[PDB]
């Protein structure tokens, strides 16, 4: 059934300039990319060049990975958009970082209730792996979930919210500890991300089937779940999840 | 069976994330479970799926024949064997993933 598109180019875009219509598995050469990857596009009706690079859906594929996992990436690519994944730092950084013309990253997410929010954020970029995979976006551009990643008030702590702040995180993984906290965040919760002290967005957290959930449903106690408090309650993890990008201009 | 012959049988198989040159490759690049993946050696080739056995020794094994069962045909002219012929894994019980592998050749070239 897995079958791949005979259309090359730069992005997902670029297969959509070129001929492209369906929402489906290409491969794509960035310019400074020394061989050319395998990438699961999504099109619309409109000539909308998406390059995902992270989904959530079930629960097959866990995401409590090493460096050199999230470095190179994990899980598997359906041209039906059925399976879980994280695409790999190295790629989104070669991907969205090809100058002359900016990214954005547009979250979608999804509920065990039918409700689907989007949020938005502007020049994307994840700097290389000397940079230690670092997030750096212009600014949040609108949607009914929420600039999660400009940190978020949650108990009673007056500067959470600057230490919940992501805009300027480098990546951390249990084995390369870059997040500011005196522990590991990406042990806690058992996932990887860029993580502060420690997030007020996880799209890579363990998983949970129906929703909510509280303390006592790890040993731990944490929230290791997919949370992104803009939109809901840290309680509640999401059933699905996305990440994309596409040039700016097509915006 | 002439008969039965009339529907061929089906496979999904999901593509894994991690790619490479070889099985080798893929392992250091944390692929470490037995099944599926493409890999692509030089730049003027075309990428190509094929079996990883990663639980045998120290993996990294990029196996490029096999049997079990007989279920493909091997009497086969110089052609098909210089193109490679057979099933290269799968669809393993009730999974996303072809987790098993099948009978093939993975070819000359």
């Amino acid at each position: 059934t897995v079958q791949i598109h005979d259309i090359t180019g730069k992005d997902c875009q670029d297969i959509a300039n070129k001929g492209a219509k369906q929402s489906g598995l290409y491969f794509i050469k960035p310019l400074k990319a020394n061989q050319q990857f395998l990438v699961y596009c999504e099109i619309d009706g409109s000539g909308n060049g998406w390059t995902v690079f992270q989904k959530r859906l079930d629960g097959s594929v866990d995401f409590k990975k090493n460096w050199i996992q999230y470095k190179e990436g994990f899980g598997h690519l359906s041209p039906t958009g059925t399976t879980e994944f994280w695409l790999g730092n190295e790629k989104i950084h070669l991907i969205s970082t090809q100058s002359a013309i900016p990214y954005a990253l547009r979250v979608e997410l999804e509920d065990w209730n039918g409700r689907t929010s989007t949020a938005d954020y502007a020049m994307f970029k994840v700097g290389p792996e000397a940079d230690k995979y670092r997030l750096t976006y212009a600014y949040f551009a609108g949607g009914d979930a929420g600039d999660a990643f400009d940190g978020f008030d949650f108990g009673d702590d007056p500067s959470d919210k600057f230490f919940t702040s992501h805009n300027g995180m480098q990546f951390s993984t249990w084995d390369n500890d870059n997040d500011k906290f005196e522990g590991n965040c990406a042990e806690q919760d058992g996932s990887g991300w860029w993580m502060n002290k420690c997030h007020a967005g996880h799209l890579n957290g363990v998983y949970y089937q129906g929703g909510t959930y509280s303390k006592a449903s790890t040993p731990n106690g944490y929230d290791n779940g997919i949370i992104w408090a803009t939109w809901k309650t840290r309680w509640y993890s999401m059933k699905k999840t996305t990440m994309k990008i596409i040039p700016f201009n097509r915006l | 069976q002439m008969e039965y012959c009339r529907t061929p049988c089906t496979v999904s198989c999901n593509i894994p994330v991690v790619s490479g040159k070889e099985c080798e490759e893929i392992i250091r690049k944390g692929g470490e479970t037995s099944e599926m993946y493409l890999i692509q050696p030089d730049s003027s080739v075309k990428p190509y799926r094929v079996y990883c056995d990663m639980n045998t020794e120290n993996g990294g094994w990029t196996v490029i024949q096999n049997r079990q069962d007989g279920s493909v045909d091997f009497g086969r002219k110089w052609d098909p064997y210089k193109q490679g012929f057979g099933n290269v894994a799968t669809n393993t019980d009730g999974k996303n993933y072809c987790g098993l592998p099948g009978e093939y050749w993975l070819g000359n070239d």
